[PDB]
């Protein structure tokens, strides 16, 4: 079977939601964990605490361990943290060495989310040690249309929003950013004395959420 | 010339010997302070001196699990970096020793007299924390576009949360604040808070930098818990470009504490988070080092670029200060504001200070129009100097 | 003889005492290659089995474990 | 023996007098033991043709 899945690329597409959704389908126990995060007080005492967590998550198969912010665990680099991070880092490599089989591959699944693909364990990059590794590209035309549709279900579906038309207008807005946009669209709507989110309402929400601000420098803006 | 010169040589030897004597001059006596009632006190103190069971050490239980064939032990860790077990000299119970709870234990019995409040981190931080603000828009540099945008986040969901809940949206509570220093980013956040009639608490990330490695995350977590407890409040994080800021994965510097703190902070926020009109603001005072994780839209709903007061907003705030002190009215401040580039509210108030001072030098007690001209020349140039070559950054 | 042993362990068992964690066991043979005092025993002047512990100061000790609860039980 | 000390091997020494009570056989890090036992492959160790 496939050993697991690796997710990398700029986030904001919903790397935490995605992990949660898949894990829900399966009814596999969902650990949201990150390697060095249970270090309490000193480095000595904290080494033990973090190592124990790593092992615990792998066990109780079947399971899905979700690793967030693996930049630190990865140690592509020539320096290490040499605290609790080292322990979690070694146990991962040993674990991947052991995983090749038919039998552990199904049972223990791993899903990971990290910002880049070049600050993960040097082994991971060597070969496909997790089957199918996915990069998420910049938002395609279909992607945009879909991020709008799901959100309109969440609030309400107006006759005014047209997903096909909407996708064209905007460029390069991902899932997270989009959620903020739908919340904003709603802000506009409440001012109007409406419950409906108008097509104009969605659009306007887009501008508030970015770096852009009212009363622009430009004389066309 | 000549007669004096010998007095010079001798005086130096004199001063050397005197430096030792100041110690004696202050007092030979070993005492600090003492009144007749600490004599009574002293008899009691003597026993405590006598016995090595006291003084009481401060220790902290990292986790509760132990209670191995004696009334509950737990692992309490003293600050000599050694772990010890507890016994009763008052009591011990699941509730007397907890996950965060600090304890008083003996040097040579290790028995608990008293538990102390959970963690060191929430008691110290309490002094730093100020309560409900009382500041207003005129003071920030007048009505600014950035001010109105804070109203949308703060005022609307707080005052009427019922509309956002019915509609199907979650309400927005987050803002990312960025720009150069002196804009009045905290000042603006506070300004909107007062009108809205909601509490404000400052949190400074730099003020708590109590470390033993990974310790820093436990502090972040505590500051967040405290904000959450106060409903209908705003929490503003100052100085979080470090410890809860940018990672260093290219490093060769022996750090992991900023990274550890970052890890915990992203995780708490991400997915969901239990809030109820707790507005989360982040202020980043560093353009050089930025934390991308926090910075992008999402759970933290909007980004606003914080810009210096517009031309009407700076004229208006200056007017208010100007009337208070002695100024000639018909004031040339307007001519200077228009002539000059964007000037912040902090900057204009320094004009008034500097103009007063030129006026004193001239030997008038009225600060005249001439004085304001010199004061603007000085301020505009000083602000202007800082560079960090922004084009270089745009390219990469 | 038993009551006398039993009271002495208890005086040892009462606080103060260090807490640490056991990273690994070894359990090496009793009587390595030596003779000194007392008798061949699990621990004494002659010690066989031990467990290595990593304490919270970042110091390591390999020590012999008491036979009331053995290193094999550890 | 005086062969129970050689560079890198474990020794137990008494605390109060720093004389050698015994030989302590060297620790074996579990990490090295994992590397010896495990084969990361799932492919033949005889041949792979053309390689």
């Amino acid at each position: 079977p496939p050993k697991g899945v690796l997710m990398y690329g700029p986030p904001g597409t919903g790397k935490t939601l995605l992990a949660r959704a898949c894990a829900a389908q399966t009814k596999a126990t969902f650990l949201k964990l990150a390697g060095p995060q249970l270090v309490q007080m000193f480095i000595g005492d904290g080494a033990k605490l973090v190592r124990d967590a790593f092992a615990l998550a792998k066990e109780k198969a079947p399971s899905i361990i979700f690793i967030d912010e693996l930049d630190a665990i990865g140690t592509k680099r020539f320096d290490s943290e040499k605290a609790g991070d080292r322990e979690v880092q070694r146990t991962m490599l040993e674990l991947l060495n052991q995983l090749d089989g038919f039998q552990p591959n199904t049972q223990v699944k791993v899903i990971a989310a990290t910002n880049r693909v070049d600050i993960l364990d040097p082994a991971l990059l060597r070969s496909g040690r997790l089957d199918r590794k996915i990069e998420f590209p910049m938002p395609n035309e279909e992607a945009r249309a879909r991020i709008m549709q799901i959100h309109s279900r969440k609030m309400n579906v107006s006759p005014d929003v047209n997903y096909e038309e909407l996708a064209r207008c905007t460029d390069d807005f991902n899932g997270a950013q989009c959620k903020a946009v739908c919340v904003e669209a709603g802000m506009i709507a409440l001012r109007r004395g409406a419950t409906e989110l108008t097509h104009e309402d969605y659009m306007e929400g887009i501008l508030e959420v970015q770096a852009k601000k009212k009363a622009n420098l430009q004389y066309y803006a | 010339q000549s007669t004096y010169s010998r007095q010079i040589k001798q005086v130096e030897d004199d001063i050397q010997q005197l430096l030792k004597k100041i110690n004696e001059l202050t007092g030979i006596k070993e005492s600090d302070t003492g009144l007749a009632p600490p004599a009574l006190w002293d008899l009691a103190a003597d026993k405590q001196t006598l016995q090595s069971e006291q003084p009481l050490q401060v220790a902290r239980c990292t986790k509760i699990i132990n209670a191995d064939s004696e009334d509950p032990k737990y692992i309490i860790n003293v600050k000599q970096f050694a772990k010890f077990v507890v016994d009763l000299s008052d009591q011990v119970a699941p509730t007397d020793i907890e996950e965060g709870m600090r304890v008083g234990v003996d040097r040579n019995k290790y028995q608990i007299h008293i538990p102390l409040p959970p963690k060191i981190d929430p008691t110290v931080t309490m002094m730093q924390v100020e309560e409900k603000p009382d500041v207003t828009y005129s003071d920030v540099g007048g009505c600014k576009e950035q001010i109105e945008k804070l109203r949308e986040v703060v005022e609307t969901p707080l005052l009427h949360p019922e509309r956002f809940v019915n509609l199907g949206i979650e309400p927005p509570k987050g803002v990312l604040l960025f720009g150069p220093p002196g804009t009045g980013k905290t000042l603006c956040a506070r300004a909107v808070a007062n009108r809205t009639d909601a509490c404000f608490i400052p949190v400074i990330g730099s003020e708590l930098v109590q470390k033993y490695v990974g310790e820093g995350a436990r502090m972040v977590r505590e500051l967040f818990e405290m904000a959450r407890t106060k409903k209908a409040c705003l929490i503003f994080f100052d100085e979080i470009d470090a410890i809860g800021g940018a990672r260093f994965d290219d490093g060769a510097g022996g750090d992991n504490e900023v990274q550890r703190t970052m890890l915990e902070l992203i995780n708490q926020l991400d997915g969901f988070d239990p809030r109820g009109n707790i507005k989360v603001l982040m202020a980043t005072n560093r353009p050089d080092t930025l934390d991308p994780a926090l910075m992008r839209p999402g759970r933290l709903d909007r980004k606003i670029e914080f810009s210096l007061p517009d031309l009407e907003g700076r004229t208006h705030i200056f007017k208010i200060h100007a009337r208070s002190m002695s100024v000639e009215r018909d004031i040339r401040f307007e001519l200077l504001a228009r002539l000059c580039p964007n000037s912040t509210g902090a900057e204009i108030r320094s004009v008034c200070t500097e103009a007063g001072m030129f006026a004193i030098r001239a030997r008038r007690k009225i600060a005249t129009e001439k004085d304001f001209l010199e004061a603007v020349n000085k301020v505009i140039k000083s602000y202007a100097k800082f560079s960090a070559t922004p084009r270089y950054m745009t390219y990469n | 003889k038993i009551k006398e042993n039993s009271e002495k362990i208890k005086v040892n068992k009462t606080l103060p005492y260090l807490v640490s964690n056991v990273i690994e066991l070894l359990d090496v043979d009793p009587n390595d290659q030596e003779e000194d005092g007392a008798n061949i025993d699990l621990d004494s002047q002659r010690k066989g089995k031990c467990a290595v512990i990593k304490t919270s100061t970042r110091q390591t000790y390999f020590l012999p474990v008491i036979g009331l609860v053995d290193a094999e039980k550890l | 023996d005086k062969s129970k000390l050689k560079p890198g091997t474990r020794v137990a020494l008494d605390m109060t007098t720093l004389t050698i009570m015994r030989y302590l056989p060297r620790e074996v890090d579990p990490l090295v033991y994992n590397m010896s036992h495990e084969d990361p492959g799932n492919v033949s160790y005889s041949e792979i043709g053309g390689l």
